[PDB]
């Protein structure tokens, strides 16, 4: 039959261990399931398999653009704050807005400036110009584990523009990731 | 009976006027999640009493395995265990050529040696225990070009004959666990030795267990042109070490009467 | 949305207490989803965390 | 010959009570042999008891 403990009466200094799905009743209530749709949107693979707005860049010319890769503490993605490790592929969305050209990208967790000097060997994905593509940079990551909160959490993304006349433009970023790998659930976040 | 029976009489009497739609009442009675119990958790040497303990945490789904899979570190998990059994150099000196037979080149406090320095491998522990139970392992190495010839004598002296080393008569020396060693020959002399002592323990920081030593067999024949600087270097191991009493850090303690 | 309800904890019978003990205590109010919980679209944001 | 060693006995935290409980106690230190506890040596006398 049922207990007295799970009636709601507990106590708060016996939940450890953490992660007790204690099941809590009443006479004319039971934990009831419903699901409304084929599948889970609450699953860490589905919720973040869908990308979000990440930055902007406006180029007038070649310079090539490295920008630390972030979680978002603006969209969807800010569940990822719930956590503290990260691991696993990341999903980089970006959109080239230019007349005539073409746009090099690529991917590197390493934090040295100058191993990204020679864009070549890192990657350097070819985007025509009006073209958007869709890279999945590996978990080339010289730690075993990305603190999620750090201003270059995900590593660093490269964007060199092979223009051709005095042509101009800019480019969009989007960022989500492929199956992601979150560990040992931190405090939630704060607002602004 | 009770205070215990009541879950049954309320949950029983609900069920006996219960009707089509069922009971209207349902009571459970049980024990407290904070029980009158003691815990007792043991470490080291230390036993923590709590008679008011609470449902011990951790995080979710833990590996407590503690063992990194990838090995980032590539070494024998027992690494910093053995450490201070790890050889090292306990001294060096130079045979001085003019050095009559018999003559005391270098030696070594055993076994407080291997604490000799803050950098030796043992001195971390040794400092936390009064009481010692060892063997060693010693390597006593003289280099010397061929040209040169000569003979050192690497004895162990135990307490015993370094207290009375006066009354012995050397030439007999070669009695104890010695390596009369021929240069030109020889470059390294190895020694085995047990614990040995007239005590089943030594202190700590004490030359109780005796001392290695090196003495002259024959002084070195240097021809003209040859070198005439030799080193005499003495390393060692611990074959097995044996830290027991403890104690406040590097504090003198009579394991002895 | 639209609220979840309106909770109340009123008083049912006074806190009593002792030459030794206190004569009010500090409460603490805790909100979780029950094992059936569920979510479902991802929208937008209404406000931007730290 | 040889003491047993240094007995300490230190506060961790500081005895608490209240307005109908002392703000001290009394103590009392008891020792006893071992289960393996053995003597070997008869010897001669260093006090008379009575």
């Amino acid at each position: 039959t049922m207990s007295p403990n799970e009636l709601g009466l507990t106590s708060a200094q016996d939940d450890g261990p953490l992660g007790q799905e204690k099941p809590n009743y009443f006479l004319n209530f039971r934990s009831m399931n419903v699901d409304i749709f084929t599948v889970s949107h609450t699953k860490v693979d589905n919720l973040f398999g869908r990308a979000w707005f990440f930055m902007e860049h406006t180029f007038t010319n070649e310079g090539q653009w490295r920008v630390p890769l972030e979680f978002p503490k603006q969209g969807h993605g800010s569940l990822s704050l719930l956590f503290a490790y990260f691991t696993g592929e990341l999903n980089i969305h970006v959109l080239f807005l230019s007349e005539r050209g073409f746009l090099r990208v690529a991917h590197t967790y390493d934090t040295s400036n100058d191993r990204v000097n020679f864009l070549s060997s890192n990657g350097v994905i070819t985007v025509p110009a009006g073209e958007q593509m869709t890279l999945s940079a590996p978990y080339y990551s010289n730690k075993p584990l990305r603190t999620v909160r750090d201003n270059n959490s995900l590593g660093y993304l490269m964007c060199k523009p092979f223009l051709t006349g005095t042509s101009t433009g800019k480019i969009e970023v989007y960022l989500s990731l492929r199956c992601p790998n979150f560990f040992f659930p931190l405090p939630a976040p704060k607002v602004t | 009976v009770g205070n215990e029976i009541g879950g049954n009489l309320l949950t029983k009497v609900a069920d006996d006027a219960s009707n089509i739609l069922g009971p209207n009442c349902f009571a459970t009675t049980a024990e407290p999640e904070n029980k009158n119990v003691v815990q007792a958790t043991t470490t080291v040497n230390t036993t923590n009493l709590t008679q008011h303990p609470s449902a011990p945490t951790m995080p979710f789904s833990p590996d407590f395995s503690n063992v990194d899979n990838f090995h980032s570190m590539a070494y024998d998990i027992t690494t910093g265990d053995k450490n201070p059994s790890k050889l090292v150099r306990l001294e060096t000196h130079e045979w001085t050529p003019s050095w009559a037979r018999g003559y005391q080149i270098t030696h070594v406090e055993l076994p407080k040696v291997f604490w000799d320095h803050q950098d030796k491998p043992a001195y971390g522990q040794s400092r936390y225990f009064a009481a010692v139970r060892c063997g060693f392992h010693f390597q006593v190495q003289v280099n010397v070009n061929q040209g040169t010839a000569g003979s050192a004598l690497v004895v162990y002296e135990p307490k015993p004959v370094v207290t009375y080393d006066s009354k012995l008569e050397f030439g007999a020396f070669t009695n104890l666990p010695h390596v009369l060693m021929n240069l030109a020959e020889t470059t390294q002399a190895d020694l085995c030795i047990p614990y040995v002592a007239d005590t089943n323990y030594v202190k700590t920081d004490s030359s109780d267990l005796g001392q290695l030593k090196v003495y002259v067999w024959t002084p070195l024949s240097i021809p003209t042109g040859s070198a005439n600087q030799v080193d005499v270097t003495i390393l060692g191991s611990l074959l097995q070490l044996d830290f027991q009493n403890p104690r406040v850090f590097a504090q003198d303690v009579n394991i002895y009467d | 949305g639209h609220p979840i309800g309106l909770f109340q904890i009123e008083v049912l019978n006074r806190l009593t207490y002792n030459s030794s003990s206190p004569s009010e205590v500090y409460c603490i109010v805790q909100g979780k989803m029950g094992q059936d919980a569920r979510f479902f679209c991802p929208t937008g944001s209404v406000v931007t965390f730290q």
